[PDB]
């Protein structure tokens, strides 16, 4: 009867049903031997003393992906190096391929498996100098934007991708110049803009130190990740 | 008075990924995007840039997004789109990696036709004459070529793995001159296997 010997094909065809791509998750700067693939349910037996079919590896790129046959498991390979998804290295994705070859008929299948590298919180915001200035005049009216300098990366930036990589900007108390967050505002905590609050008095204060930090907008509030810079502004008579 | 606090999206696959496979209907939903605002404002989503969104729409009310014109993984396998949210103060964007899920969807096609082969009546059994060759752009066992005659032939086999043709019986001139062989090649999927055939010419030579 023709098809009788269709169970020779069997080997190297999915173990389950389903779509054909293998895709799975897991965080960037994971450790080396990470398990990326528990099992690839391919139908066969490679390796030991009599296998039905032989696997290994196709397109893998810089050797991310390490394959145990006989359990049909896919590990990362990161002695050395780091699984970073952020600048500069990028990596958002492995592809490979898993190449199946049936022993007893020959044919061969490849299986495909995509690797999604998912985003840490793993870096904090940076500013782009060490400390910033503003000059007011004196007759600076109050409400007055007199700081803009975060303007277009001069500020805080975070490399991380989403959230993890957004700013806003706050001022906080300043102990060694206690009135400095009474006069000065960060009405919108996404530029960093800063706005004058009350009016200024050359004849009484000329100096004003600003304490300004940058957080990140990790999902958990106790994966946030923050930085500190000071504002000084120096008032002007002319 | 409080300053508006921008939207902002709470879907987790904006973390990994979102998967459509390429047989989805036109029309169909694929997603339901979701956003929160501090201030209870009332959000419309949206899919702005060109390529995205002629693949995509949304439903600006509810973010139901649903597909515009046919994915083709074979064509293109993969999106990153963009979605925007829009208190109707600010707007607010957010990218995301579509990945396009593969069905069996293309039959194999052959290299190198036409094909025909002269060769003389005392090729000896088991005599390699002849390679066919095909492939197939699905994935997996949607990719994987199988060759055979239909029907089979008495004189002729071919190799279902490596479509090699080989003679398995005597030739014999004065019987016959010339076989019209056809040569099947079919992917190997489990539910809806696709297939192609081929006429393959062999002439006996005296
Ligand atoms: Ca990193
Ligand atoms: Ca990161
Ligand atoms: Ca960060
Ligand atoms: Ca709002
Ligand atoms: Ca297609
Ligand atoms: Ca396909
Ligand atoms: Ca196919
Ligand atoms: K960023």
């Amino acid at each position: 009867m023709q098809y009788d010997d269709d169970w020779q094909y069997e080997d190297c065809k999915l173990a389950r049903g389903g779509p054909p791509a293998t895709i799975v998750a897991i965080d960037e700067e994971s450790r080396n031997g990470t398990i990326l693939v528990d099992n690839m349910l391919i139908k066969g037996t490679a390796g030991g003393p009599d296998p039905t079919i032989e696997l290994s590896l196709k397109d893998n790129v810089d050797y991310w992906v390490l394959l145990d046959p006989v359990k049909q498991m896919l590990f990362l390979n990161s002695t050395g190096r780091v699984l970073d998804r952020d600048p500069p290295m990028n990596i958002h994705s492995i592809v490979v391929q898993v190449q199946c070859v049936n022993k007893k008929v020959g044919t061969v299948i490849y299986h495909e498996v995509r690797i999604v590298v998912r985003d840490r919180n793993d870096n904090s915001p940076t500013f782009k100098h060490e400390s910033y200035y503003a000059t007011v005049n004196e007759l600076t009216p109050v409400g007055t934007t007199i700081f803009t300098g975060f303007s277009g990366d001069n500020g805080a930036t975070d490399i991380d991708d989403g959230p993890n990589g957004q700013i806003e900007y706050v001022i906080q108390y300043n102990p060694e110049d206690p009135t400095s967050n009474d006069t000065f505002e960060i009405p919108l905590m996404l530029t960093g803009n800063v706005v004058l609050r009350k009016r200024l008095n050359y004849e009484d204060k000329t100096r004003y130190y600003v304490i300004i930090q940058a957080n990140d907008r990790a999902q958990n509030l106790n994966e946030r990740r923050t930085t500190t810079t000071t504002l000084t502004v120096d008032l002007e008579h002319h | 008075m409080q300053v508006n606090r921008l939207p902002f999206f709470t879907n987790h696959f904006f973390d990994t990924y979102l998967l459509i496979s390429e047989d989805t209907p036109v029309g169909s939903s694929v997603t339901q995007l979701l956003a929160r605002d501090m201030d209870n404002d009332p959000l419309v989503f949206g899919v702005p840039g060109e390529e995205a969104s002629r693949f995509f729409a949304v439903e600006p009310d509810t973010g139901v997004v649903w597909l515009r014109q046919p994915l083709d993984r074979e064509t293109k396998s993969e999106f990153t789109v963009e979605f925007s949210v829009s208190d109707h103060q600010g707007v607010i964007t957010r990218k995301v990696n579509i990945q396009v899920g593969d069905v069996n969807d293309n039959a194999p096609t052959f290299h190198n036709q036409p094909y025909s082969v002269r060769i003389p009546e005392n090729t000896p059994v088991g005599t390699p004459i002849f390679i066919v060759n095909a492939t197939d752009p699905d994935l997996g066992a949607g990719g994987s070529v199988l060759y055979s005659f239909q029907p089979p032939s008495p004189f002729f086999a071919i190799d279902s793995a490596r479509g090699i043709v080989t003679v398995i019986q005597e030739l014999d001139y004065e019987v016959t001159q010339a076989y019209q062989l056809t040569v099947n090649a079919t992917d190997q999927d489990k539910t809806r296997p696709l297939s192609t055939l081929a006429n393959l010419a062999i002439i006996i030579t005296d």
